[PDB]
């Protein structure tokens, strides 16, 4: 007994229970998704309005890394900010040494090695976030998801949070229906729809939709937040699509 | 840097009624060898700042990388990085000046002279200088190196005090800048005929002109110069 009391300890099955408890902490968080399109990626997140005292459009959740990487996370938000700070340091170091901006797989492995190192000792706690990130590099679009265990993979679509299951279902539908790939604007619309759909698990509280994207043609390979007319168009698409 | 290697010469600049102008030649010298041409010594930052740098070229490229990372950092977690919380010319100056004085005090200077020029968010004209010693000063006209000796006397005959700034049009100021560039090409032995010129106007934004050339030079009288005194043929 007592195998779950200390991080980096192996249970007789070969498990690290503290990582699984961090995963529970992640599953407690709001829903965030990413969708890989034909020439970029789209990130979307639901933000619960606990009270109307919250300032709308403020309290931004999606973070930018370098000028081409977008990161969103579900779980303990300060842990996600810590991970994003480390990733920004890693990208800055890579650019300073090699001149070119850090490729998306390289940045993915940087984040992954960091999170994995956070499971090697009992003097540190695993990250209480799952992180969807990615962007456009010299090899095209890349979308990645990273788990508290340090595990990470590349995805056509990814989702975490309390509504991760319906999101994954809708993403599998989108993948099966579009073997050619989605365009950036269509991907923004579908992300809005999937966020509105997965919100039903938090139906008792209002939510605010936050979208960003990095498209080779629509954003010129740079990370930009979807705001203004395009955001309202995606909101209306989702609204008339839930009916 | 303990001694400069690849160097760039004067950087000139002045204020006018609606903004600032700054210019510098496209030459990187290697001692008395005019080694590299097409060297851009004007670093535009944002839509409202241009940094003219003279001195050690490697240190200038280091400052380029510094400004690039500064823009990237200001973008982070800043939903107003393109509006109210965008980088101001005064911010960029104060940062560069802090760096210059810290490097001088650590006895390892960035062998440079720098003029930051731009328009503030409220429309004010910003034009300030900082060199490898950490020395800072501001004036309606600002020049480094030989420019300080030759460009300033000309440019000051247009804007002698602050009161002349509203009276000065952008055409007059640009004409003065180009004439000063021609004079420097006449008399500076480490200068180039090709140069770049940037206007920061509080209405038209940043205008960047590359591959300019010194024109309308007077050279005919050279034919009438025989010997060095008594020679007649």
């Amino acid at each position: 007994t007592g195998y779950d009391l200390s991080n980096s300890v192996f249970s007789p099955d070969g498990r690290n229970f503290q990582v699984e408890y961090a995963v529970k902490a992640v599953e407690n968080g709001t829903t965030s998704i990413g969708i890989k399109c034909n020439d970029g990626v789209v990130f979307a997140v639901e933000k619960l309005i606990t009270s109307k005292l919250l300032v709308p459009q403020k309290n931004v959740k999606i973070q930018v890394v370098d000028r081409h990487i977008g990161c969103v996370y579900s779980g303990l938000i300060p842990d996600g900010r810590h991970l994003v700070n480390r990733g920004r340091e890693e990208a800055a170091s890579f650019k300073k040494l090699y001149k070119t901006p850090i490729p998306i797989p390289a940045f993915a492995d940087r984040l992954g090695q960091y999170v994995q190192a956070h499971t090697l000792y009992n003097s540190v706690r695993p990250f209480g976030v799952s992180t969807i990130f990615g962007g456009v590099d010299k090899n095209g679009a890349h979308l990645y998801m990273l788990e508290p265990s340090g595990s990470y993979w590349g995805y056509k679509g990814a989702a975490t949070g309390k509504g991760r299951q319906s999101a994954k279902a809708e993403l599998e539908k989108l993948v099966d229906h579009h073997p050619e790939g989605l365009s950036a604007r269509e991907a923004v619309k579908q992300a809005a729809k999937i966020i509105y759909l997965a919100h039903e698990d938090n139906k008792e509280k209002d939510f605010e939709l936050e979208i960003s994207w990095c498209s080779l043609s629509e954003t010129n390979g740079l990370h930009k937040f979807v705001k203004g007319d395009l955001l309202q168009e995606a909101i209306d698409f989702a609204q008339k699509e839930i009916n | 840097t303990q001694q400069p290697i690849v160097t760039g010469t004067s950087v000139i600049s002045m204020k006018y009624d609606n903004g600032v102008i700054i210019a510098a030649d496209n030459l990187g010298s290697y001692g008395s060898l005019l080694r590299f041409n097409g060297v851009e010594r004007l670093i535009p930052v944002g839509d409202n700042t241009v940094v003219g740098i003279s001195g050690d070229i490697s240190d200038m490229q280091h400052i380029e990388r510094l400004l690039k990372d500064l823009v990237t950092e200001n973008a982070y977690d800043n939903p107003l990085a393109d509006a109210e919380e965008a980088l101001e010319p005064s911010y960029i100056f104060e940062y560069l000046a802090t760096v210059m004085y810290q490097r001088r005090s650590k006895m390892n200077p960035l062998w440079n002279a720098i003029i930051v020029a731009g328009v503030q968010s409220n429309g004010d004209q910003f034009l300030r200088y900082v060199n490898l010693l950490g020395v800072t000063y501001s004036s309606p006209t600002l020049a480094t190196g030989f420019g300080a000796h030759m460009a300033n006397p000309l440019l000051r005959k247009v804007v002698d005090r602050e009161s002349d700034i509203p009276k000065t049009t952008v055409q007059v100021a640009e004409e003065a800048i180009v004439n000063a560039m021609r004079v420097l090409y006449y008399r500076d032995a480490r200068s180039s005929r090709n140069f770049s010129l940037a206007i920061i106007d509080k209405n038209t934004g940043l205008t960047f002109k590359k591959n300019l050339q010194v024109e309308n030079m007077k050279w005919d009288f050279a034919k009438d110069i025989k010997g060095y005194g008594t020679q007649k043929i």
